[PDB]
RNA sequence: CAACGAGGAAUUCCUAGUAAGCGCAAGUCAUCAGCUUGCGUUGAUUACGUCCCUGCCCUUUGUACACACCGCCCGUCGCUAGUACCGAUUGAAUGGCUUAGUGAGGCGACAAACUUGGUCAUUUAGAGGAACUAAAAGU
């Protein structure tokens, strides 16, 4: 409670995935992307993504799980995309795929984020009526 | 896949897919989830 | 209607609270049932009864139980009494005037400690309700709410400003930042309970369930997480039961400081603590013996640093204490006792010997009290009053001074009454004794050994009062004569059952008496003939009346039912259902055929015999009501209670749209304001800096609810819904369309909340250029076209950028479960 | 030297062969002739939108299978279970202390068992009071 209202993620981080407190997680995860995204290869601060790095095999399979069952949501999938990237870019790969227990959970979140890359996309496509516009705007003249 | 019930009895996931757990939540928010699920196990 | 009301209570010395003591010994307030009463320990007169200026019973008394008062406390120097009561509420009274000053509710359930901070105008409240909350008085108002406890508080030390620490009935104890009013370091302090707290500045002593009290060392300065507040080792009393208040004292002339922890039966441990030069010059000694095994015997202090003291006892079950100290020979301690009595105890020292086996009391108040509930109540013709008690503490009250002028000691004595001629009293034991009483004299006229077998419980005069009638548990009424003023047993009626009401009509013509077997019996007194079995109560059945005209008689029981009969057949008239726990005890009138009823769930009823309706609903006891009387002419009727009181009873609208619209205009009012601010100060340095624009003041709402405007205007358009999105932004005209334009180009600059509402910017941005598109494209300005330019990339630039971890996370993921099928499937 | 020249305040009904005008027949076991029901002829004005007002209703897990969209309605009082509290129940009893005698008998000291006041731990037959906490609907 005391890191979660001074700030301090990485060791908030760790305490909630101790304690497993799931909803603290999910916060502590989206203030620190948002942070992230305020400030400016690492994509929460470094401190945290060590944090993330150096945990073991059942912590990171309940932050998978976590993981899973944020990204069934279109609105909190984010967070969860951005913590299986640090997953995937700061672990071993072999030992991701020969953990107990990952491959339910990854054969259920292929498909959630392949419809989320598609809303993406159809968003990134119907963003070009600004360019339309503006094509429209220099022909005025 | 789809968000079922939560698999075991210190944590709930709602099918939104955001999961508390019990000993973490406050008691007004277990009043509230407590409220919620009981006209969601009324209706 | 003539309607009843309450002229005067008392009965009460001390009850279920504490007190507070104030300085010329001194005088003590304490609390009476719901108001609160001073005494002199000097003398003992009641010099106060400080109470609520409406009396309960009156035409606005509310339909419940009155707020029983639960914690007294004092401010001594600028002179108020904050007193706070069992439902929550907090009356601050200034003690000149008597007053009622302030009303501070708050609360949900009933409190449990207050004090008063930084001495004036501050006042700190815990309750049975896990919250403390703090209470300003120079503004009326609850400041701030410390909540993070879970079961009721116990106790908390506060010191101004910065550090309160709580502790309450879980096995936590909590510090509070009040600055921020959010929880620091907590602790779980005994594995029960945690009933008591008392620091003197270095350390800290608490107490829970059985006989541990744990020392603490609170450092305030202290910076680590878990360590503000440490703990340094637990010692043992003799009392095995809760100890319940700790409290501190640093006498003066030499320094020296002293702490008592009361217990919940009988017994206040009083502690010496010692000072820092016998600690240095005992540390060695048991350090003796010349380092692990000395440092583990070093370690484990308390009774090192702590010296128990004159273990003061009492009679009764200790409630709460509190003390004044002069020359360290004077430790002068006022004790309220459970039973009501408060006892001024002072326990001397010599600075080395305590000079006494035990310790001394000084003075006793408790000549106002009975020590037990009064198990019978009567009346004189009007002038004096009856109590009976089971200590033996019969007592005669006058009405009209409210003073016990004569007292006796009887034994567990149930049920009594006075003799026609007044000044004289009968009355009759728990066990099988009778014994008679007057007021002139001393206290035994006689008493009858072996009156009945067993337990006696009803009698009662003729009304010439010189025959009597006693019902006992031995299954057996006696008759007996007053011969000359001694009792003659004549004859005895044995029946099947156990007899436990008596009663005989007041015009000597019938004998009405209720066995333990649901039934009463009628009877003539003139042949023991057995006129009536009145029948059908189904439940063993207390107190009957008989009505002046000796027609009507009622029948109380625990079945929560009193039943109206005629005597004339023994036919039933109503069974009128009262009194959700049990009706003790049912009087008439004298001339009339109304009557009241008090029960055993702390409320009198009034009630009348011809339309059986209830006249009024009594509400000013707190707990059984065992006993009522009624005056034998005019009618007042006295009751008599459980919780040691007697008192008696006299006559006398936007929409989505529009929302957004206004959000809209002065979130970019205040935003170009801001940038008009920001080209002044550019201008006004890079030019000759002589003058500049004064000062933009932010906005009343948005610094009211603590917003950028990007947020202000981000949190109206979430909180339009999806349905009526569509036309909420197609209400909005062009020049709102711009202006929502200006917005977008400055929220995605702040790069946090571009990211956490980047679909819903893009669903309203393209919906509103969709739409608007025929005239934003006929616009001709270059600050929109650079705009549009500058919302096109960052936009997009946010979403590649989502959409290239999606992708990663696709291609990742599939590459781990395909390696994971090519390894084993 | 009485009434009256399209009827005040209020109020009711009404959306296409409808409102209204017009006549002609019948008189169908109830009803109707102080009238009722048919039948044709002539035939419009204005709404055909809206929940702003007045009300009435419905829902508040999306479930029903994809795609897409959404992304925890709220509060009070009750019910159930637990945890400690407040005393009254001569609580009563056990056990140990301790109140003072009766003390058979072993060996006139000594004295196991019986009466008889307070101290400590526990049960309440149980019944009250008024607190706090917990509570699970998902092929």
């Amino acid at each position: 409670q005391n890191y979660m209202s001074k700030g301090d993620w990485t060791n908030a981080f760790l305490l909630a995935m101790t304690l497993d407190h799931p909803m603290r997680l999910f916060n502590v995860l989206k203030r620190a992307l948002g942070e992230s995204r305020s400030r400016q290869e690492v994509i929460f601060n470094e401190e945290l993504d060590q944090a993330i790095s150096i945990l073991n095999d059942e912590q990171l399979i309940l932050l998978m799980k976590r993981c899973r069952d944020w990204n069934t949501n279109a609105k909190t999938h984010t967070i969860a995309q951005r913590t299986i990237r640090c997953i995937l870019m700061h672990h071993n790969i072999a030992k991701l795929s020969e953990i107990p227990g990952m491959v339910k959970i990854v054969d259920a979140i292929i498909p959630y984020t392949q419809r989320h890359f598609t809303r993406v996309d159809n968003l990134v496509e119907q963003s070009y009526i600004l360019d339309y516009a503006l094509v429209e705007m220099d022909k005025l003249f | 896949y789809n968000v079922g019930k939560a698999e075991k009895d210190g944590e709930i996931r709602l099918k939104n897919g955001v999961a508390m757990s019990k000993e973490e939540l406050t008691r007004e928010d277990k009043n509230r989830l407590r409220r919620a699920l009981k006209r969601k196990r009324s209706k | 209607y003539q309607r009843f009301e309450q002229a005067a209570a008392f009965g009460v010395i001390a009850s279920n609270a504490n007190c507070v003591w104030i300085p010329a010994p001194g005088q003590l307030i304490t609390s009476a049932l719901e108001d609160v009463n001073i005494w002199d320990i000097k003398t003992g007169d009641l010099v106060s009864k400080l109470s609520d200026g409406l009396p309960p019973g009156a035409s606005d008394a509310r339909g419940a139980k009155p707020a029983e008062c639960t914690y007294l406390e004092a401010h001594k120097d600028t002179d108020l009494l904050a007193v706070g009561y069992a439902d929550g509420v907090i009356k601050v009274w200034d003690l000149m005037s008597k007053t009622v000053l302030l009303n501070f509710n708050g609360h949900k359930a009933a409190i449990t400690l207050l004090q008063f901070d930084g001495t004036g105008t501050r006042l700190i409240s815990g309750s049975k309700d896990s919250n403390i909350i703090v209470w300003d008085l120079v503004g009326e108002v609850g400041l701030y709410k410390l909540r993070s406890h879970k079961d009721s508080i116990t106790g908390f030390w506060c010191q101004g400003e910065d550090w309160l620490i709580s502790t309450s009935k879980d096995g936590m104890i909590k510090l509070w930042d009040l600055k921020t009013h959010q929880c620091i370091e907590t602790h779980i302090a005994h594995t029960g309970e945690c009933w008591g707290l008392a620091v003197k500045d270095d350390l800290l002593i608490t107490t829970g369930t059985d006989s541990q009290v744990k020392i603490w060392k609170l450092d305030i300065e202290n910076d680590k997480m878990g360590g503000k507040l440490t703990e340094m080792g637990i010692f043992e009393k003799q009392s095995k039961q809760r100890g319940l208040k700790i409290e501190f004292i640093t006498n003066s002339s030499d320094k020296t400081s002293f702490f008592y922890i009361q217990n919940a039966d009988k017994t206040i441990e009083t502690f010496r603590i010692r000072k820092e030069e016998e600690i240095a010059r005992g540390l060695k000694k048991r350090e003796k013996r010349l380092l692990t095994e000395e440092e583990i015997a070093k370690s484990i202090y308390s009774s090192f640093i702590l010296h128990p003291f004159q273990t003061i006892r009492s009679l009764y079950k200790i409630k709460s204490a509190s003390w004044t100290t002069v020359s360290s020979s004077k430790l002068e301690l006022v004790l309220t006792t459970s039973s009501n009595t408060i006892e001024y105890y002072s326990i001397p020292y010599e600075k080395r010997d305590p000079t006494s086996p035990a310790p001394l009391k000084t003075h006793t108040i408790e000549l106002q009290g009975q020590r037990t509930d009064v198990r019978s109540i009567d009346i004189s013709d009007d002038n004096k009053l009856l109590a009976t008690a089971s200590n033996g503490s019969l007592k005669i009250w006058n009405i009209k001074t409210h003073k016990c002028i004569r007292t006796f000691e009887c034994g567990y004595a149930l049920t009594c009454k006075f003799l026609p001629g007044g000044l004289l009293v009968i009355l009759g034991t728990r066990n099988g004794e009778l014994q008679l009483f007057d007021l002139a004299s001393s206290s035994l006229l006689d008493t009858i050994e072996d009156a009945h077998d067993a337990a006696i419980w009803s009698l009662d005069l003729t009304s010439d009062g010189k025959r009597l009638v006693t019902g006992s548990a031995d299954k057996t009424v006696k008759f007996w004569d007053f011969k000359v003023l001694k009792l003659h047993h004549d004859t005895t009626l044995e029946l099947t059952d156990d007899i436990l009401c008596v009663r005989v009509s007041p015009d000597d013509r019938y004998l009405a008496i209720s066995l333990l077997d649901n039934t009463v019996k009628v009877f003539f007194l003139d042949s023991m003939k057995f006129y009536l079995s009145l029948y059908g109560h189904k439940l063993p059945v207390l107190s009957i009346d008989i009505s002046f005209d000796s027609k009507m008689i009622i029948t109380s029981s625990a079945d929560k039912n009193i039943k109206i009969w005629g005597l004339d057949f023994g036919d039933c008239h109503k069974s009128l259902f009262a009194h959700q726990d049990s009706i003790m005890n049912v009087k008439f009138l004298p001339q009339s055929h109304n009557f009241f009823s008090c029960s055993k769930d702390a409320v009198v009823k009034y009630w009348d015999g011809e339309k059986f309706e209830c006249i009024q609903k009594l509400y000013a006891h707190q707990s059984e009501v065992w006993a009522l009387a009624v005056a034998t002419d005019g009618g007042f009727v006295v009751s008599s209670s459980h919780d040691h009181s007697i008192r008696i009873w006299e006559e006398t609208s936007l929409k989505a749209g529009e929302r957004l619209m206004e959000a809209l205009d002065l979130g970019i009012a205040e935003i170009e304001g801001l940038e008009a601010y920001n080209r002044d100060m550019k201008l006004w340095q890079r030019k000759k800096l002589g003058e500049a624009p004064i000062k933009p003041q932010g906005n009343a709402v948005l610094i009211a609810v603590n917003k950028t405007p990007e947020q202000y205007i981000m949190d109206t358009l979430l909180r339009i819904r999806m349905s009526q999105l569509e036309d909420a932004l197609m209400v909005m005209p062009f020049s709102y369309v711009l202006k929502f334009l200006k917005f977008i180009d400055t929220v995605m600059q702040n790069k946090t909340l571009l990211h956490s509402h980047l679909p819903l910017i893009c669903k309203n941005l393209f919906f509103i250029i969709k739409f608007n598109h025929k005239e934003l494209v006929s616009q001709k300005n270059e600050e929109l076209k650079l705009q549009i330019n500058r919302v096109k990339t960052e936009l997009r630039s946010a979403l590649k950028s989502t959409e290239d971890d999606l992708g990663f996370n696709v291609q990742g993921l599939k590459f781990v479960k395909q390696q994971w099928n090519l390894r084993h499937n």
